């Protein structure tokens, strides 16, 4: 069973196996047994690596039940994959992947003092091609104010520093202004429906490039992997495949009574089921009890 | 699917759009009867306007009855769609069994004939790797785990470059 | 001359060839809802199947598909969301009542498509006289449910719903819409309600408008009441026990509707306990203890458990905002009882944070002895969308059923509690809070 | 033995979920 | 089939390293 | 003595600061304090005696926990 800390998570989950760890919870429930209390302790280092040791068990079956658009026509396959992502995003405790990294970068830059300290120390969370388009900019208002340009705002040489950021910001497609102002807010909600408007517009045609572009490495990844595979002659290929393949089983019946080498055969059995009932009835696929 | 649905024998469909199955509602005000054409079986059934909003009670909740997962399906169905499209380039190669005889051995050079023989050996290589198609149940299981690594991250899942440099923007751009 | 299992055998076997066009696997879909077979389910996935796996869709197919997924009531995401790339695409060929069912079908799935809500809402506020008012509830229903806060559309629905009356039906998707959207606009909510007049048609129209005045916390009507108490055994479990949860929270007394409601529920939770999600038993376990209806014995405590489970589910995914304002109000509720150096603070507020009877977490809780009092924090998404900014009734609830538990709550609602510039401010405003509704301590 | 059920279907079968929930359970009460 | 399983958090956002489209196909039509 | 915080200490703070801080020294002496703020720390105190530093400070709270982390993971 759980810690009861986990399945606080795995309520809201729609995934497979969580379900049905968390009905057999329930129904232990329903016989007269009563719920685990919950330590209301655990200091914020502990909460937030609890936090981000069990964001993986939701999204880690998330993924797997996530079907590629590979090679699809159109736009609206990659709307369905990262609309599905948002899903998984929203049921393993994420927020809005826009806010969680803005989340993530008042975590990073809590304490800067100048804008080059922002540029180091959020360097990884943000693309390099609008990164060094960034430096420059730090550098050409450095050499007009002759000092760090710190960070502010009422600052006059941080004002011409922002008024050419936005300038590459919207030279980057991305439009500064509707961004900022969303984000901003506005206080009549019928002047800021058009600026909500523009940016999920805006952010729809931000999160389709980014899915997509994880589709176009898979497709490449994938592309690269079988033009390297069908180089080579079937005996290769044949003792290849079955002895990584048994690399890996006896990696995994090393392991004996932990969890995952358990499961992981487990659901190697499963697999080998799994051909059992196709080639029982090739007309209807698996035998699934209804 | 929501908890509540809001359609049903209320601008429904009237008439079917294919031949290979027919179906003619009689909708009146209270009730309607479905008299769907259909082969060589047919039914004509009853429903009322309250009949069909017991329909979305009991979601239907459909899923995948899948080998590995739905991703590695989807990655292996791709690895397939690839190697059709190497498969059709070796369907569009010459026949050289045309040129087994041995008159064609004799007119020909010996250099030219062993690299004839080398080339057709070389065919039969392609197209034996080629349509090994069990080998792409193992061949998609290469591509996932860096790309279960990629979507297992520390902020969101589906975060990446131009909603980081939305989200940088505008944590930029604001006072301090 | 009627014989359901052969036509059954012979949609299994029309859409199990190779190339089934838009028209064929659009009218097998139709054809499985009107027939009304939700016992049988692999036939259902032939069908999403080769409708996923269709390229061509004129308006029409697409039109009568997710009509039939709608209606049939499949969820099937990935299937239902790739419908929209012909529903994108075919968009001013399609007729305002083909809109209306494409974007209320895809609004009901989820699909989380921003360029299909506004490139809908555009079409609708551009030719508005053009759409019967069903056609413009069914576009908010999905235009809300789909994720999009539009309030543009919610106006030009309003209008309509103030010239013209409607149906129940059209009236009950509409409050749907805008209690998902959270508007709680009233000078629309009172032209709505008068289309419960003539009792409605069906009960999901019914109980979807009582969790629609619940989840907006208006008042009850009495005519949905009796339509509801007079009509509960249409009704699921996910959609009864939404009304009750809609009906308790609306202030409603009469326990023979309760009473109707909960025997459609309890002898379903006593077949199968684990087919609802906790969600719903929470919202249960909050009906059985606003309006008092009491359940089967071990129903209660379950639903208890049940409860508690929830709270503290919403409570690890805090939304890291709502966080901040709990620290906030219990760092303004340290001060206000007195402390007033920082790690007095801090003592305090790690001291405010005891246990509920039921096993769930609070965040503020204070005992003065005997009595107990609870600061709550309704951060942003309890509130409304309009511009009086108050609290939405899962609040409300919240402070009803722990207010059975003995307690005092004193909620703050974060459209108040962010004007105040210094923490002596705030300290002051948590004090009224609390000193309106437990003035003893 | 076989027609198994529907649940135990839908389940993605080697994804880790167990390699980390074992590292979890061998890092918190290892790190409290 | 099976695959090797990982559990490592990816930390940085980046750009996911597209490969080059290979010439397989310029090598079998050659 | 020098002692260090993230913002300037509250009355209190400078009392529980100074009992905690008497405790570090070896003898009878009656030793003094000199308050500074340095941003980089997150809350907590380092006490500069200039012999001997206790670094009780958040951020290196936080970062040995990172690093304790880390420690475990490849590990385990």
């Amino acid at each position: 069973a759980v810690s009861k800390k986990e399945v606080l998570y795995f309520l809201s989950s729609k995934d497979a196996e969580s379900s049905t760890a968390v009905k057999s919870y329930l129904k232990s429930l329903y016989a007269g047994a009563q719920v685990e209390a919950t330590e209301t302790d655990a200091s914020e280092l502990i909460a937030q690596l609890e936090k981000k040791y069990l964001s993986a068990q939701v999204v880690e079956p998330g993924v797997h039940n996530i079907a590629l658009p590979l090679g699809e026509s159109g736009s609206a396959p990659v709307k369905r994959y990262a609309a599905e992502l948002f899903n998984l995003g929203a049921q393993a405790g994420f927020e809005c992947p826009f806010i969680e990294v803005s989340k993530k970068f008042g975590q990073e830059t809590a304490t800067s003092e100048t804008v080059k300290d922002v540029l180091n120390k959020t360097k990884s969370y943000v693309s390099a091609d609008y990164n060094a388009a960034l430096n420059e900019v730090l550098s050409s208002v450095e050499a007009e104010i002759n000092g760090p340009v710190l960070f502010d705002g009422k600052t006059e040489g941080f004002k011409k520093f922002a008024a050419k950021a936005k300038a590459v910001a919207v030279s980057r497609g991305l439009p500064a202004d509707t961004i900022l102002a969303y984000c901003a807010g506005s206080a009549n909600e019928d002047a800021a429906d058009k600026v909500s408007k523009e940016f999920f517009t805006w952010f729809e045609s931000a999160y389709t490039a980014d899915a997509a572009a994880e589709v176009k490495a898979i497709e490449a990844e994938a592309a690269s992997i079988l033009d390297r595979h069908l180089a080579k002659p079937v005996a290769q290929i044949r003792k290849e495949q079955a002895s990584a393949y048994a690399s890996l089983l006896k990696r995994a019946e090393t392991a004996k009574g932990a969890k995952w080498a358990e499961k992981y055969l487990e659901d190697v059995k499963a697999v080998q089921w799994f051909d059992a009932s196709v080639a029982e009835a090739p007309a209807s696929g698996p035998k699934v009890a209804a | 699917l929501t908890t509540f649905t809001f359609s049903g024998l209320q601008d429904a469909p009237v008439a079917a759009l294919s031949g290979s199955i027919k179906l003619n509602v009689a909708a009146k005000a209270g009730k309607a009867e479905v008299t769907v054409a259909a082969g060589a079986a047919k039914a004509a059934t009853q429903v009322s306007a309250a009949a069909l909003r017991k329909l979305s009670g009991s979601k239907i909740s459909l899923a995948e009855v899948a080998r590995i997962s739905v991703l590695h399906s989807s990655i292996q169905n791709y690895l397939l769609s690839l190697s059709n499209e190497r498969y059709q380039l070796l369907s569009q190669w010459p026949d050289f069994t045309t040129m087994y005889g041995k008159d064609f051995y004799y007119r020909a050079h010996p250099e030219d004939l062993k690299k004839f023989y080398d080339a057709a050996d070389e065919y039969y290589k392609l197209y034996e790797t080629v349509t090994e198609f069990d080998s792409l149940s193992a061949l998609a299981s290469q591509v996932v785990p860096n790309y279960a690594a990629r979507r297992r991250s520390t902020v969101h899942p589906a975060i990446g470059s131009t909603v980081a440099d939305g989200a940088f923007t505008n944590f930029l751009l604001s006072k301090q | 001359e009627n014989d359901v299992p052969a036509i059954l055998k012979e949609i299994d076997s029309l859409v199990s060839r190779e190339a089934v066009s838009a028209k064929e696997v659009s009218d097998a879909a139709v054809a499985l809802t009107y027939l009304q077979v939700k016992a049988n389910r692999r036939l259902w996935g032939k069908v999403l199947e080769k409708a996923g796996a269709a390229q061509d869709y004129d308006a029409a197919s697409l039109t009568n598909l997710l009509w039939a997924i709608n209606t049939g009531g499949v969820e099937h995401f990935k299937t239902v969301a790739e419908l929209a790339g012909p529903a994108v695409s075919l968009l001013p060929s399609l007729s305002p009542v083909q809109l209306s069912i494409v974007v209320e079908a895809l609004g009901g799935a989820g699909v989380k498509n921003y360029e299909l809500y506004n490139k809908a809402s555009a079409v609708v506020v551009s030719k508005i006289g053009e759409f019967k008012p069903a056609e413009i509830a069914r576009v908010l229903y999905g235009v809300a449910f789909g994720g999009v806060n539009d309030v543009a559309l919610a106006k030009a629905a309003g209008k309509v719903f103030a010239s013209t009356e409607v149906d129940s039906r059209t009236a009950a998707q509409a409050l749907y819409a805008l209690a998902k959207l959270g508007r709680a606009d009233k000078a629309t909510v009172d032209a709505l309600l008068k289309s419960f007049k003539k009792g409605t048609e069906s009960a999901s129209d019914a109980a979807a408008a009582s969790f629609a005045l619940g989840s907006l916390s208006f008042k009850a009507e009495k005519a949905i009441v009796d339509a509801l108490k007079a009509s509960a055994g249409d009704l699921a479990p996910a959609q009864a026990v939404e009304a009750a949860y809609g009906l308790a929270l609306s202030g409603a007394t009469d326990a023979e509707a309760f009473k109707a409601l909960f025997g459609v529920v309890a002898p379903a939770i006593e077949k199968a306990p684990d087919a609802l999600e906790v969600s719903s038993l929470a919202q249960l376990h909050v009906a059985s203890t606003i309006s008092g209806a009491k359940l089967p014995a071990a129903v209660g405590s379950f639903v208890a458990k049940a409860f508690g489970l929830a709270a503290d589910a919403a409570r690890l995914k805090r939304s890291s905002a709502e966080s901040a304002l709990v620290a906030d109000v219990a760092a303004a509720t340290a001060v206000a009882f007195g402390a007033q150096y920082r790690p007095e603070v801090a003592s305090a507020v790690a001291s405010y944070v005891k246990t509920a009877p039921d096993g769930s977490v609070l965040d503020i809780a204070i005992t003065k002895g005997d009595a107990k009092v609870l600061v709550q924090a309704v951060p942003s998404s309890l509130l409304t969308s309009t511009t009086p900014a108050k609290p939405l009734g899962h609040v409300a609830a919240y402070s009803k059923v722990r207010e059975a538990q003995g307690y005092a709550v004193a909620v703050v609602p974060a459209n108040e509690f962010e004007a105040l510039p210094d923490q002596k401010a705030k300290a002051q405003y948590v004090l009224a809070a609390i000193k309106k509704v437990a003035p003893s301590f | 033995a076989d027609a198994k059920a529907l649940d135990e279907l839908r389940k993605p079968k080697f994804s880790s979920k167990y390699l980390i929930q074992h590292v979890s359970q061998k890092l918190i009460p290892a790190v409290k | 089939y099976l695959a090797p399983l990982r559990s490592d958090f990816t930390e940085e956002i980046t750009a996911p390293k597209v490969a080059s489209a290979s010439n397989l196909v310029n090598e079998w039509n050659n | 003595c020098t002692v260090i915080t993230a913002e300037p200490l509250d009355k209190l703070e400078r009392v529980e600061l100074t009992k905690k801080a008497e405790k570090f020294v070896d003898a009878g002496f009656k030793l003094v304090m000199q308050e500074k703020i340095d941003k980089k720390l997150l809350g907590g105190f380092v006490i500069e005696f200039s012999d001997r530093r206790v670094d009780m400070s958040t951020a290196k709270k936080v970062e040995e926990f990172n690093n304790f982390v880390n420690k475990l993971v490849l590990s385990i």
